[PDB]
C-alpha cells in the first residue's frame, strides 16, 4: 500500500492490545528480496531505515548525546550499521560499538567480547542492538523466551539508559525475551518495527520510546511476542527500497534536548510529563568511560 | 630498521592484477554534497560515492599500525568521497591519492587551486 514509501511498518495498536497464544511464523512474501541500490548492503539500507524511522518519534537528543551500538560487526569484518548510525546522529555524537568479534569500525571507542563483559561508569540516551545468533532460527523446537544477551540487554537498561533515553532491539520469531516485551512498558511508548527492505523476515526492532525507569503499563512479555507473531502472520508486508531514495530530511536534528541530574525523589508528574515528550533526560554529564572484562588463563604445560 | 609496506604490497598487488578489496560501506545520501575528500558526514556530489572512512583505509582493514608516528588515522570516524569511476577500489584511490589542504578537494578530483 502507501506503506511502500514509509522507511517500514510499525505495529498497530489494536495487535498491541490482543491475546493470542503463540504460533509459528509463517510469512506469505518469505524468501522474495528487496532490490536494494546499486551497491549498497542490505544492512545500511536496514539501518537507513531504522533511523528513517527513528525521526517520527520524540527521541531525546541532547547536547554531548551518549549513544551505545552492541551486535555492530558483520561477517565481512566492518561496521556499517555504525557507519549509518554516525551518519544519522549529529556531529560530536558519542558513539560505543562492540561484538563477539573483531571488526573495524567508525565508532569512537570499540569493545571487542561477550556483550555480558561490557561496563561503562555513565548512563546513555540511545542503545542499538542487533545482536543475533542464527542458531535460534530452529523450527523443529519449542519457541520459548530466550536469555542469553537478552538478560543482558535487560539490566543494562534498567541501570545504564537515562531516564528520557530511548533504544532499538532487533528481535525475530525465535530471537525474542519476554522480559524485554514487559520492559517496554517502562517507557511512554513502544512498537515493533519491521523495516520495508526486509519485510520478508520475521526481523524487528523493539523500540522504546522515552524511558521512565517505573512500569507505565504492566506487559506480558509471553503474550505481547504472541501478538507480534500474529500481526506478521496476517499482515503481509510489500519488499520496498522507496524511502531510500530521498535522503534530505535524513539527519537526526540536534535537539538540544535539557539534561538534568536527580535524585529518584525529585521525580515528580511534572518530570514524568517532561520525559514522556522527548524533552527531558536525567542522568550526569560527566566523562563517557567503557571497559571490557578480559578472562585470563594459562594454559601452559 | 625493517617494517612491513602495506602500501607497496597493495599497490604492487593490484598492478599484478588483483581483485580490489571489498566490502568498503557505502553510504545512502543526497549525492548533492560539497564533495570535499573527507568530512564529518557524507559529502558526496554527483560525481561521487560516500563510504564510511574506517572501511576504506588500507591500515584499518588489514589490521596494521598506520603510518602516522601517533598512530592516527585519517579516515576513522569519518566519511570519503570516492569519483564513481574509481568506487570499484576505493583502498585504492584513497591511498594512491592526496587532499588538498587549502580547499579540501581531492588533488586532480576536485581541486581546482592551481588554475585562477
Ligand atoms: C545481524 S549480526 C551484526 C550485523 C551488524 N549490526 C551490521 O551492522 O551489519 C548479529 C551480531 O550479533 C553479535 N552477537 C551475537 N551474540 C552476541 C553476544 N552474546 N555478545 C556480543 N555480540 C553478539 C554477532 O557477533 C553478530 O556480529
Ligand atoms: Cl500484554
Ligand atoms: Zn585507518
Ligand atoms: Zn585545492
Amino acid at each position: 500500500s502507501s506503506q511502500a514509501w514509509q522507511p517500514g511498518v510499525a505495529m498497530p495498536n489494536l495487535y498491541k492490545m490482543q491475546r493470542m497464544l503463540l504460533e509459528k511464523c509463517d510469512l506469505q512474501n518469505y524468501g522474495d528480496s528487496a532490490t536494494l541500490p546499486k551497491g549498497i548492503m542490505m544492512n545500511v539500507a536496514k539501518y537507513t531505515q531504522l533511523c528513517q524511522y527513528l525521526n517520527t518519534l520524540t527521541l531525546a537528543v541532547p547536547y554531548n548525546m551518549r549513544v551505545i551500538h552492541f551486535g555492530a560487526g558483520s561477517d565481512k569484518g566492518v561496521a556499517p550499521g555504525t557507519a549509518v548510525l554516525r551518519q544519522w546522529l549529529p556531529t560530536g555524537t558519542l558513539l560505543v560499538d562492540s561484538d563477539l568479534n573483531d571488526f573495524v569500525s567508525d565508532a569512537d571507542s570499540t569493545l571487542i567480547g561477550d556483550c555480558a563483559t561490557v561496563h561503562t561508569a555513565n548512563k546513555w540516551d540511545l542503545i542499538i542492538s542487533d545482536m543475533y545468533d542464527p542458531k535460534t532460527k530452529n523450527v523443529t523446537k519449542e519457541n520459548d523466551s530466550k536469555e542469553g544477551f537478552f538478560t543482558y540487554i535487560c539490566g543494562f537498561i534498567q541501570q545504564k539508559l537515562a531516564l528520557g533515553g530511548s533504544v532499538a532491539i532487533k528481535i525475530t520469531e525465535h530471537s525474542w525475551n519476554a522480559d524485554l516485551y514487559k520492559l517496554m512498558g517502562h517507557f511512554a511508548w513502544w512498537t515493533a518495527f519491521v523495516t520495508n527492505v526486509n519485510a520478508s523476515s520475521s526481523e524487528a526492532f523493539l523500540i522504546g520510546c522515552n524511558y521512565l525507569g517505573k512500569p507505565r503499563e504492566q506487559i506480558d512479555g509471553y503474550v505481547m511476542h504472541a501478538n507480534y507473531i500474529f500481526w506478521r502472520n496476517t499482515n503481509p508486508i510489500q519488499l520496498s527500497s522507496y524511502s531510500l531514495f530521498d535522503m534530505s530530511k535524513f539527519p537526526l536534528k540536534l535537539r538540544g534536548t535539557a539534561v538534568m541530574s536527580l535524585k529518584e525523589g525529585q521525580i515528580n508528574d511534572m518530570i514524568l510529563s517532561l520525559l514522556s515528550k522527548g524533552r527531558l533526560i536525567i542522568r550526569e554529564n560527566n566523562r563517557v568511560v567503557i571497559s571490557s572484562d578480559v578472562l585470563v588463563n594459562n594454559e601452559n604445560l | 630498521a625493517f617494517a612491513v609496506d602495506a602500501a607497496k604490497a597493495y599497490k604492487d598487488y593490484l598492478a599484478s592484477g588483483g581483485q580490489p578489496i571489498t566490502n568498503c560501506v557505502k553510504m545512502l545520501c543526497t549525492h548533492t554534497g560539497t564533495g570535499q575528500a573527507i568530512t564529518v558526514t557524507p559529502e558526496a556530489n554527483m560525481d561521487q560515492e560516500s563510504f564510511g572512512g574506517a572501511s576504506c583505509c588500507l591500515y584499518c582493514r588489514c589490521h596494521i599500525d598506520h603510518p602516522n608516528p601517533k598512530g592516527f588515522c585519517d579516515l576513522k570516524g569519518k566519511y570519503v568521497q570516492i569519483p564513481t569511476t574509481c568506487a570499484n577500489d576505493p583502498v585504492g584511490f584513497t591511498l594512491k591519492n592526496t587532499v588538498c589542504t587549502v580547499c579540501g578537494m581531492w588533488k586532480g578530483y576536485g581541486c581546482s587551486c592551481d588554475q585562477l
